[PDB]
């Protein structure tokens, strides 16, 4: 026997059959859940107000998980037990709350805010009727990691992720209160014992490190100086990585050596190192708070000698206004330098540290990146960089399109970090010795045995283990006086990888996947929830989800664009790429050429050779004119044999009569198998007409710029059954030409592009010969450029063919082209 | 007064300006999105998701481009719709500025009654409410139509049609 | 490795869009059957004449790109009952469609290969003069050598058959064309 109760807030409802014994509290706590419900909105879209019923019910769960006590059974864990079974039989169809939250937020108007109280009440109330998480979660990740489909790194991040680290530790406080409680008064317990211990410290902490009363009432929380400070900022990262590490596993619910077991290996970035180390040698949840007390004992020892060697120095309000006037951020002794190559840098460096002594270099202290670096030294030395690079960095309202590229100028992002130390800089040195001191006073030694999966140094990109010296030694080494290589360290081949690092969204999660997109590598921020729109890198949704859909991995271009060699019954062999299965020619075309492809010989003699050329619209001036070389075609070459028509976008005349022409002639079935757009791209409208009605195979495009492209790809959704050429050329073409260099835009938007299967990526515009094009055909071009290989479908010869013996071109303009010798690439500008 | 679709430079700048917490006149449109948001990157990437929500395709790095040549780029395929989340954001703000109970259905008919603003002026109306956020709640509906007044006279001076 | 042995083979490459064993089986055809699943499954799954002959989607005549007829006439409609006999191998391969004719259920449409190198869509009439149901041999080139249209329609004397079905179907004489219209 069940009595239903219903709890409604307007429209929405929820019906919950509480048993009658039980059933007068039930409605005792829904007139009191009633009272803190607030007034009905439209749209639900007010904040502390639920949005859908899953919402009220995991609102109603927290509020009943807010009253009961984990020791003393009162009568409301025999109410919650009933509505956490109902949340299981009503929303949680096998997946966590994070992938039906993800589920929410896309679909319904949730947002992040009240998405993460349902995660806190459900999370809180699960462990507050005594259900902790023991079960192995089935997650399509670790299926495949058991089967060996899947294989993890475990990322750390370090500082200057974020402006405030500690709003992702008072999330995590305020979502996971109830599973951090245990590190979060152990690390303040070790500190403000340590404080009384370690002389120096209780002047280094002035308003103390007692994090409990800051974490409970976050009004007395000072500023992020006292924070920023490095004494209290590093041991801070260091529990909010743990924090994270071991909220993942108790959801999950796995013991710290049941994750540390699964992962390949595991890294950190400049101070998260020390985390990956703190993970590697746990093996049961006892001999965690050992590994706890060894990390945060370190961080802390690094903090306060570092703040002791180079301090923070009071600035001129001179620097600081002129600073934060160009929007180059509040002054620090760390600069990141976005969008630039190392040389560069390094370059500028030299010249500023041309001007300064020895006491007071700037040096580069990290490489996060292809382009994104960081330098390190005095507040007013890196002010005295800047002055030269805002010297440097072209205005940001600037148009440089109609410029040739070389005469352009370089354009960057230069900003300070939300840092209070030079981290890998020489001005901490004196500190080395007093840590490793400091350390050994206290007994604290990382041995190379307890380590169990190999954790990857910052500086060399080495296995820790195989250290001959002490291990605390090269990680404060690693942390204080070497740059970090992060493109070096992350040489390690896996499907995902893991960011437990703070940041998140703008983590190291995000900065990793774009120094490695397109290495079939599916990393993941599981420092936080939200649906990825592109969904190129995932997040704590898809660590649980427990489903087909958790191994979705990223693609890895080298391999399903490997060109392949295929042969049919006759014996002739075709490379085989995206393009040439399409049309079941090589994948080599003879672009519309005004006025090379104009004669009805030459796009008969090349298509009787067993190739795609274009007729050229350009040189026909009517339906009739046109109709007279296309019959004239169509008599010349074989059965079943085709040819396209390429029509210039600049010349809407020709489009008017030409367009009408092709739907006429695919009505009475000529053999016109593609129209070829070039000088230009047409409107999704244009576009959609010119697909939609004249009844081709694909439609050829040549974009001019990167906007262009941008153009193609949006016609590329709006038709994604449609086959696309994106018949790209560089600005090193013959003829009507653009300004840009050939290799730069596609290093941009290749990825992108690459996301639309149905795009045929054409390359041209300079070649001449099979050489110089097996490069791009392989995808190893992209190589030079510290790219990812990213193979191309298929080529464009345009100036190559114009000395053919089928062309019209004059007996003596064949001499004159024979007679140019012709430029690499990087002179072409000239 | 004529109905046009609402301006999509309008939107973009009321999008910026409450999205980072700021009025209209500190935040010109010659700026770029990553000089007025300075350092903070955990802003940026979640302004390109809601300019992405909103118009849905962007340009190739909307970051880097003034906010006039962003406007203008969509302009190419915008047509007076608020869509998603501008109409969410316009949803959260009634409901925790102007008094439980008030309605848009009430503003607007008032907008249509008093100074004759048809719907893609209310639209445009409706995003200087949201920009200019009130403090607190204004509890006196008199004081919720002296701010849809005042609101309604900064949209009135900045299309430039007298009311 | 330089060993072209290890080179894959097909029968004609080409007509594959980017964006993507049985040998007696019998297709029912729905008034609910998708059309794509219905001809895959009717072309099977390896490349041979029969798979370009249900996924082509234009044919050659002459020099000119007509739509394909094969998938116009095996277009699922409720009724219909296609069988694939010797569906192992393509060159004894066979495609017998039976229809409702009267009621009762009869052949109409025999797709096999009459040649290595021509196809054959025998055509049946049931509804005859006699009663003994009237034959038209529509004939089609497959050459693999060209991978985007492989099929093209025999246009050498397509009048002369169409017609000289259309004799038996209608006159009561012997078949003879060779007379003065005037
Ligand atoms: C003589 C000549 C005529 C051309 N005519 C056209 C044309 O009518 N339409 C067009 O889009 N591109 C035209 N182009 C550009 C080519 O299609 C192609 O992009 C270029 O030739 C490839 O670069 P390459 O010349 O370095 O091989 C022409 C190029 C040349 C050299």
């Amino acid at each position: 026997s069940t009595r239903p109760l219903t709890l409604s807030h307007g429209s929405l409802e929820h019906v919950l059959l509480v048993p009658t014994a039980s059933f007068f509290i039930a409605s005792q706590l829904q007139e009191q859940f009633n009272k803190i419900l607030p007034e009905p909105t439209e749209g639900f879209a007010a904040d502390d107000e639920p949005t859908t019923p899953a919402e009220l019910v995991g609102k109603f769960l927290g509020y009943v998980s807010s009253l009961v006590e984990p020791s003393k059974v009162g009568q409301f864990d025999q109410v919650l037990n009933l509505c956490l079974t109902e949340f299981e039989n009503c929303y949680l169809e096998g997946n966590d709350i994070h992938a039906l939250a993800a589920k929410l937020l896309q679909e319904n108007d949730t947002t992040l805010v009240k998405t993460k109280e349902l995660i806190k009440n459900y999370i809180t109330a699960r462990i507050m009727a005594k259900r902790p998480f023991d079960k192995k979660s089935n997650s399509a990740l670790f299926r495949a990691v058991g089967e060996g489909n899947a294989q993890l790194v475990a990322i750390f991040g370090g500082q200057g992720n974020t402006d405030d680290y500690f709003e992702e530790l008072r999330d995590l406080y305020q979502t996971y209160h109830v599973l951090v409680g245990d590190l979060i008064k152990f690390s303040a317990e070790t500190l403000s014992e340590l404080i009384r211990t370690t002389l120096d410290a209780e002047k280094v902490f002035t308003q103390g490190l007692n994090i409990l009363e800051w974490l409970e009432n976050p009004s007395n929380t000072p500023d992020k100086d006292y924070l920023l400070s490095i004494p209290i900022s590093c041991p801070l990262i260091g529990v909010i990585q743990l924090a994270h590490y071991v909220v993942t596993a108790k959801l999950l619910g796995f013991t710290p050596g049941e994750l540390r077991s699964y992962l390949k290996g595991a890294t950190g970035h400049s101070q998260g190192l020390v985390t990956a180390v703190a993970i590697a040698e746990t093996d049961s949840w006892e001999s965690f708070f050992v590994s706890v007390r060894k990390a945060i004992t370190v961080l802390f020892f690094i903090g306060v000698r570092c703040y002791e060697a180079y301090p923070n120095t009071s600035l001129p309000p001179s620097i600081l206004e002129d600073s934060l006037e160009n929007n180059e951020g509040v002054p620090s002794p760390m600069l990141s330098i976005s969008n630039l190559t190392q040389e560069q840098v390094q370059d500028y460096v030299n010249k500023t540290n041309s001007h300064l002594p020895a006491g007071k270099q700037v040096e580069i202290s990290l490489v996060n990146g292809a382009k994104n670096l960081v330098v390190s030294g005095p507040p007013q030395s890196l002010y005295g960089l800047n002055l030269t690079l805002r010297k440097a960095k072209a205005p940001s309202g600037l148009d440089q399109s109609r410029i040739p590229f070389s005469e352009r100028k370089l354009k960057f992002s230069n900003r300070f970090l939300p840092v209070a130390s030079p981290f890998h800089s020489h001005l901490l040195v004196p500190a080395s010795d007093l840590i490793n001191k400091d350390l050994v006073k206290n007994n604290v030694s990382f041995n190379a045995k307890d380590i169990q999966i190999p954790v990857y140094d910052t500086f060399d990109g080495s296995d820790l283990r195989v250290l001959s010296g002490s291990i605390s030694e090269r990680i404060v080494d690693c942390i204080i006086r070497l740059p970090v290589k992060w493109e070096t360290t992350t040489q390690f081949k896996a499907t995902h990888i893991l960011d437990f690092g703070p940041g998140g969204a703008s983590g190291l999660g995000v900065l990793t996947h774009r120094n490695k997109d397109g290495t079939g590598v599916r990393v993941i921020v599981a420092g936080t929830l939200d649906i990825n729109p592109d969904d190129d890198y995932g997040f704590k949704q898809e660590i649980f989800d427990v489903t087909s859909n958790g191994l979705k991995k990223n693609p890895n271009w080298l391999e399903e664009y490997h060109p392949k060699l295929i042969k049919n019954k006759s014996g002739k062999i075709f490379v085989e790429t995206k393009f040439s299965k399409l049309i079941g020619r090589p994948p080599l075309l003879v672009p519309g050429m005004t006025p090379c492809t104009v004669s009805p010989d030459f796009v008969a003699a090349t298509t009787n050779a067993g190739y795609t050329i274009e007729l050229a619209g350009g040189g026909y001036f009517s339906a009739a004119g046109m109709t007279a070389a296309i019959d004239s075609v169509v008599s010349q070459i074989e059965k079943g044999s085709t040819f396209g028509i390429n029509l210039i976008y600049v010349n809407p005349f020709m489009l008017q009569w030409g367009i009408p022409l092709i739907k006429e002639l695919r009505s009475k079935g000529y053999p016109i198998q593609f129209l070829t757009i070039g000088a230009g791209v047409p409107s999704l409208e244009v576009a959609s007409e010119y697909i939609e009605t004249l009844g081709l195979k694909y439609l050829g495009l040549k974009p001019g710029s990167i906007d262009a492209i941008s153009q193609v790809i949006n016609i590329a959704k709006a038709h994604p059954n449609f086959p696309i050429a994106l018949q790209w050329t560089g600005g090193r073409g013959g003829g009507h030409h653009s300004f840009e260099d050939a290799h730069t835009p596609m290093l941009q938007m290749y990825s992108k592009i690459r996301r639309h299967p149905n795009i045929m990526l054409i390359f041209g515009s300079g070649f001449g010969s099979a050489d110089d094009t097996y490069p791009y055909l392989t995808g190893e071009w992209s190589t030079k450029f510290d790219y990812p290989p990213m193979p191309f479908d298929g080529f464009l010869f345009g100036s190559r063919v114009m000395i053919a013996k089928e062309v019209k071109t004059s007996p003596d303009a064949k001499k004159c082209i024979a007679a140019c010798t012709g430029v690499p690439d990087d002179k072409w500008e000239q | 007064i004529a109905d046009e679709p609402v301006k999509a430079s309008l939107l973009l700048h009321v999008l910026v300006a409450h999205k980072l917490k700021k009025s209209l006149d500190s935040i010109p449109m010659s700026k770029t999105i990553k000089d007025l948001v300075g350092g903070k990157s955990t802003v940026q990437n979640e302004i390109l998701g809601d300019l992405g929500k909103e118009f849905g395709t962007t340009p190739e790095k909307p970051e880097e481009t003034p906010l006039e040549e962003l406007a203008e780029t969509f302009q190419d395929t915008f047509s007076g719709a608020l869509g998603k989340q501008s109409s969410s954001l316009l949803s959260r703000l009634i409901s925790s500025k102007m008094p439980g109970g008030f309605t848009i259905t009430v503003a607007r008919k008032y907008l249509q009654t008093r100074w004759g603003l048809p719907s893609g002026r209310q639209d445009g109306v409706l995003l200087v409410a949201l920009s200019n956020e009130p403090a607190a709640r204004l509890g006196s509906e008199a004081d919720a139509k002296a701010f849809l007044d005042s609101m309604a006279q900064k949209y009135a001076s900045i299309v430039g049609v007298d009311l | 490795g330089d060993d072209e042995s290890k080179i894959p083979a097909v029968e004609y490459f080409g007509g594959e869009s980017p964006v993507d064993s049985e040998d007696s089986a019998v297709f029912k055809a729905t008034s609910s059957t998708d059309e794509e699943s219905w001809f895959k499954a009717l072309a099977g799954s390896e490349i041979n004449w029969r798979h370009a002959s249900f996924l082509c989607s234009f044919i050659t005549q002459d020099k000119m790109f007509v739509s394909n007829p094969i998938r116009k006439v095996f277009k699922p409609s409720q009724g219909m009952v296609v069988e694939i006999s010797n569906g192992n191998t393509s060159s004894k391969t066979v495609v017998t469609l039976s229809e409702p004719v009267q009621g009762e259920l009869k052949p109409t449409v025999i797709l096999k290969l009459l040649k290595e190198n021509i196809i054959q869509m025998e055509m049946i009439e049931n509804r005859t003069m006699d009663g003994k149901p009237v034959s038209l041999p529509l004939l089609y080139n497959f050459n693999p050598d060209n991978g985007f249209a492989p099929i093209s329609e025999v246009m050498e004397d397509r009048n002369q058959r169409i017609k000289e079905m259309y004799w038996k179907l209608w006159i009561d004489e012997p078949f003879n064309l060779d007379f003065d219209p005037r």
